[PDB]
């Protein structure tokens, strides 16, 4: 009630106080909130338009109904669009006009999946291919393109691949970038999986484990491919340990780097899309880690502005020095490499650290995952847990200045 | 790049108004608002989101005044409407709209000077200058490059000689 | 691992250009859309009807159809556009017939 | 026998030129008063076009004159002329 | 020469359908009138800048019409501006001595006579005369001075799209939509030449009939008096026809004296420039036009193209083409033959630029003409 009070409170102060920060808003209901939500690379601009097509892939969370695997459309407005004279108000004195043109957002393809999609990303030199987990332990692989687009009557859901290594359920999936084929999972079964699709026959359908770690002796929370090193890979668990995996080591149990990592369990991580030695974790002590490949002994830098466990974390394609956050506070916090050791005046310090960037509080409860767009600059979509995807992107004159 | 990591591991204007914004929120009966923003306050920093700004604007609801709908609005959102079709058989023997026949009909109707071999090539002609615009409406959108040739004579004698014949092209045929 | 949960169903009327700084090359009303956009077919029975209470021993053209047909469209997302900025000036989303007959009025040929 | 065609234009029709128009909200209603509002329009440019091709000695309406009436009307077409 | 198209607003995006310049004044500075769809016509001032670019800037705005104007010429004075409206009436305005007007432009004179569309203005070779044409399907004069309608001529069967006066004050050429042309005289006041059909000996019919998609058919006679030029020509070389635009000496205006073949797109305006020129050197054979002590410079203004011909050439020296997406309307020429304005029907015109002596030396006097 009163925690239900507040948080509408602070929903619409966000409201009010959005236009002075925001650039590019787009808030969509969806019908089943999404566990996972990101972009594709391909975008769609059509001839002879004023806007601009991107894709989106989400999940859904049902407890008695079919879940379906979701890749939706979403129109955004054109940048040469962005610099138009319509008309002008005499009482704002702004070339506002509420008028009726805008973008909006479509759900193109449902597919059926047995259980919730914990995660789902695409494999990133074909978006055909979608790696989704599921409760059960298999992990499944679809393809819109050898699948109906709207969801088939059948109830029992036909995927593409079942690939089976683990015993339970997991929330980390990751796919390499620069070798095909490969796929990282983890679960509660205190292995990680790595899997390798490109030898899979025409017909098969079940996939074998092809390599099982047992290194950690608690929860895999989450493991990702290095963006650059091709063997290199990285993870992180709740036994408050990061681990740095080589997939040429003769050994699957003797880790090739294992470092302690917070005093609280860790989430998830991810590396630079430039750089290839930085990699940020985040862990529920309230701080999200900066680490350095030369050496791992110490820590780069320890952001410090949740007031709990923080979830997820993701870079910037766009730019290099730019991280970005969320966690159970409803926040999704944007930070920035350039302003590390500024001396600020103690007003900009009450809030936080000027480590911090930017704060995102438009989101009712936690956000359950979040994804930069890989085309357009600054454009984010989160989507929380009471259905709610929010495509949004920050002032220009907070970044540029 | 790998070997290295692997040996490290072991009206006013445009220009003074900014871009324009974008906010549209899908719970709200207010319609989306697409307009550019120039109120400065330094109080609504994105540190502090949440800071209330006085002298600026009210902290109040406005959908709820600007759109109360409470009315039969069909709901036209999406998922319905777009895919719905009808089709059926017409019949056009009675007042022919069709190209032969409203050319025989121009004919019937109208007689004028003009011998029946030469309105037959007519009419064979304008079916297909028809014919060739159905195929042309596949072009959809195309930008147009100017073209321009500038003042050559024949006096003149190391000018380009593409456009020479290009002007050729569209020489004088005098009539005996 | 991480605690889950239960989720929840979920249910100035004529702007004329200024002769200067008006910089506007919009293309596409530049060419035809080819965008019937209405079923031939009920349309020429309409014309037909009209053609035939106007007079008789007429025949109108393919070309001529297709001519109709793009100046009602044309018109009528004029219209509709109108309404529209009507309906936002008057503070409401739905339009109705009486911003039909304004948008008309503005126009002037009501 | 050929009286009935009033309501020949459909419904999806509408609505599609609600969706290329920029409306997104149509009350329950206006769809007799769109195709009365058409109607009118079509006898209007009819007749013009009509009165055009009398004045041309010529018997078939064709594109051209269909074009003047328009011009006529007050409205200009594009890819015809 | 340079081609610069306008991305300014000329009649608000509505199409634009006909234009003229100042004939009576020789100065740099040009006044220029734009007629249009909305009701308006627009008054521009037009001059070279620093860089020689053809920039328009606003001077006036006309709004007594009720309905669309198709067609603007001023007087060879240039003191006095014919304005044909949609509304069956012709207006004469006259300069006299505003927020968002210069100059204002008062109503001296309103003629009336017709029920219908008027398409074409020309204006006799003193300024006193006027002809016209109307959708009415009649060549109509006027006496400017008196302000009476004073002549009617309905033998035409169709739309008459383009009238013209010999400057040499003898004839009067007009050209019907039904394939016909016709030259009428002045004392005679009947039609002096039919021409319709041309025999190669099978015959055809030599203009184009009603399926052309060009709204007007504007000719107008080369300033010499010795040449008339008819756009939307048809010629027929074997079973197909091809597009071109007929030139007439005063010879025989039965009998063209050649073609100017334009295929593809349709010729639909012809206007010649008002400045003389000397005598290209050039190799002495049938390649001109026309041979005569001096020359002068033309332009006939297609479906989509414009080409500018000269007299002592066979093809045309100049060409620009691609420029605009709709039909073009109208074409005019500045007084010292320096500016082209090139309108179409999509909404915005543009300006062919000569640089001096680029077309040659005209001429230190003038030669008369023998009325």
């Amino acid at each position: 009630a009163v925690e239900e009070r507040v948080i509408n409170e602070e929903y619409k102060i966000w409201k009010k106080n959005t236009p002075f920060l925001y650039d590019l808003v787009m808030t969509h209901a969806l019908e089943w909130p999404s566990l996972t939500a990101q972009w594709l690379p391909d975008v769609t601009r059509p001839e002879g338009k004023d806007f601009s097509i991107h894709r989106l892939v989400l999940g859904t969370h049902t407890s008695d109904e079919q879940n379906h695997l979701v890749i939706a459309s979403v129109q955004l407005p054109n940048d040469d669009a962005q610099f138009d004279a319509s008309h002008y108000d005499s009482e704002k004195g702004e070339f506002g006009g509420f008028g009726s043109v805008s973008g909006k957002i479509e759900i193109e393809i449902k597919i059926n999946h047995e259980g919730e999609v914990n995660r789902a990303r695409y494999m990133p030199q074909n978006p055909c291919i979608i790696a989704t987990k599921t409760p059960s332990s298999d992990v499944l692989v679809f393809d819109y393109t050898k699948h109906p687009s709207k969801p088939d009557p059948s109830g029992e859901c036909n995927p593409d691949l079942r690939l089976r290594g683990h015993q339970k359920e997991g929330y980390g999936l990751s796919w390499n970038p620069n070798l095909s084929g490969h796929l990282l999972s983890a679960s509660d079964d205190h292995t990680i999986c790595l899997w390798d699709i490109s030898a899979v026959p025409k017909e098969g359908k079940v996939v074998d484990a092809k390599t099982i770690f047992t290194g950690h002796t608690a929860v895999v929370e989450d493991v990702s491919w290095h963006l650059l090193h091709e063997s290199l890979f990285g993870s992180v668990a709740d036994d408050q340990k990061l681990m740095i995996w080589d997939t040429r080591s003769n050994n699957t149990s003797k880790p090739s780097h294992s470092v302690d990592a917070h005093t609280a369990e860790v989430n998830c991580l991810s590396f630079n899309p430039y750089s290839e030695f930085i990699l940020a974790t985040g862990s529920a002590d309230k701080t999200v880690a900066l680490w350095d490949l030369r050496n791992l002994k110490l820590k780069l830098h320890s952001f410090e502005s949740h007031k709990d466990e923080i979830f997820q974390v993701q870079w910037s394609p766009h730019n290099e020095t730019i991280l970005a956050s969320s966690g159970t506070d409803r926040r999704l916090n944007v930070w920035d490499l350039s302003k590390i050791g500024e001396e600020q005046s103690p007003e900009d310090a009450e809030d936080g650290p000027p480590e911090l960037l930017f704060i995102h509080g438009g989101h009712t409860a936690k956000i359950s995952d979040f994804s930069w767009n890989p085309n357009e600059p600054w454009v984010i979509c989160s989507v929380s847990e009471d259905n709610i995807m929010q495509v949004w992107q920050m002032a220009e004159n907070i970044y540029n200045d | 790049l790998c070997s290295q990591l692997d040996q490290l591991l072991q009206v006013p204007e445009r220009r003074k108004f900014g871009r324009m914004k974008l906010l549209q929120f899908c719970e709200n009966h207010r319609p989306a608002y697409w307009g550019t923003w120039n109120k400065k306050t330094a109080l609504i920093r994105a540190r502090d989101p949440w800071a209330q700004d006085t002298k600026l604007l009210d902290y109040e609801v406005d959908s709820d005044e600007e759109w109360e709908e409470e009315e039969p609005g069909e709901s036209l959102s999406h998922s319905e409407g777009d895919d719905d079709d009808d089709m059926g058989e017409d019949e056009d023997e009675d007042d022919g709209f069709f190209v032969p026949h409203g050319y025989l009909s121009e004919d019937e109707g109208v007689t004028e000077e003009c011998a029946d071999p030469e309105n037959h090539k007519v009419r064979q002609k304008l079916k297909a200058k028809e014919w060739d615009e159905f195929l042309a409406k596949g072009k959809r959108f195309r930008v147009l490059q100017p073209v321009k040739i500038g003042c050559v004579w024949a006096a003149d004698r190391d000018c380009a000689g593409d456009d020479l014949k290009v002007l050729q092209q569209f020489a004088a045929c005098f009539l005996e | 691992a991480r605690t889950k949960q239960t989720a929840r169903k979920s249910t100035k009327k004529p702007h004329r250009y200024r002769p200067g700084t008006v910089a506007l090359r919009e293309i596409r009303r530049y060419q035809k859309s080819t965008e019937l956009l209405i079923r031939k077919l009920p349309f020429q029975r309409l014309v037909r009807e009209i053609a035939q209470d106007f007079k008789t021993d007429l025949r109108f053209q393919s070309s001529a159809v297709m001519a109709l047909q793009e100046a009602c469209e044309a018109y009528l997302v004029g219209l509709f556009e109108d309404t529209n900025l009507c309906a936002i000036h008057a503070k409401r989303v739905t339009i109705m017939p009486k911003d039909i007959q304004l948008a008309r009025r503005i126009r002037g040929e009501r | 026998v050929l009286r009935d065609n009033i309501q020949g234009i459909t419904k999806p029709a509408i609505r599609r030129l609600a969706r290329r128009g920029g409306v997104k909200r149509i009350s329950g209603l206006i769809y007799e008063e769109t195709r009365g509002v058409l109607k009118v329009f079509l006898e209007n440019v009819i007749r013009d076009a009509v009165t055009y091709t009398e004045h041309a000695k010529r018997k078939t309406v064709t594109a051209m004159d269909v074009v003047y009436a328009l011009k006529r009307q007050g409205r200009t077409l594009y890819g015809f002329g | 020469m340079k081609v610069i198209t306008c991305e300014i607003a000329w009649h608000n995006k509505e199409p634009v359908y006909s234009l003229d310049f100042q004939h009576g004044t020789a100065g740099r500075i040009h006044r220029l009138a734009s007629a249009g769809v909305d009701t308006n016509v627009r008054i521009w001032k037009v001059e070279k800048g620093p860089d020689g670019k053809a920039i328009v800037e606003f001077l006036s705005n006309l709004a007594r019409h009720t309905k669309a104007v198709n067609v603007v010429r001023f007087s060879p004075t240039g003191e006095i501006l014919a304005s044909g409206g949609d509304d069956a009436v012709i207006l004469l305005w006259k300069v006299n001595d505003a927020q968002l007007n210069k100059e204002n432009w008062t109503v001296v004179k309103t003629l009336r006579g017709h029920l219908e569309d008027v398409y074409d203005i020309c204006w006799a070779t003193d300024g006193n005369l006027m002809a016209s044409a109307s959708v009415d399907n009649t060549a109509i004069i006027w006496d400017v001075s008196k302000g009476q309608k004073i002549s009617i001529f309905n033998e035409h069967k169709s739309y008459v799209q383009g009238v013209t006066w010999d400057p040499l004050g003898q004839y009067v050429a007009t050209l019907s939509c039904d394939r016909v042309l016709r030259v009428y005289s002045i004392q005679k006041k009947r039609v002096a030449f039919n021409v319709s059909k041309m025999l190669s000996a099978r015959s055809y019919r030599m203009f184009h009939d009603d399926s052309m998609k060009s709204f007007f058919r504007r000719l107008s006679f080369t300033p010499d008096g010795s040449l008339l030029l008819t756009p939307a020509g048809c010629v027929e070389s074997g079973e197909n026809v091809m597009n071109t635009t007929y030139v007439f000496s005063r010879k025989n205006l039965k009998r063209p004296i050649a073609h100017l073949p334009c295929p593809g797109k349709a010729t639909l305006a012809v206007r010649c420039c008002p400045v003389y020129f000397e005598l290209r050197p050039v190799v002495e054979t049938g390649v001109e036009l026309m041979s005569l002590p001096y020359r002068l410079v033309f332009a006939v203004a297609s479906e989509d193209s414009v080409l500018l011909y000269d007299t002592q050439q066979s093809f045309p020296f100049g060409y620009v083409s691609n420029i605009h997406y709709h039909t073009l309307s109208d074409i005019s020429w500045s007084s010292d033959g320096a500016f082209l304005a090139i309108s179409s029907t999509d909404g915005y015109c543009s300006f062919v630029t000569f640089e001096k002596d680029e077309l040659g030396i005209p001429l230190k006097e003038k030669p008369v003409l023998n009325m």
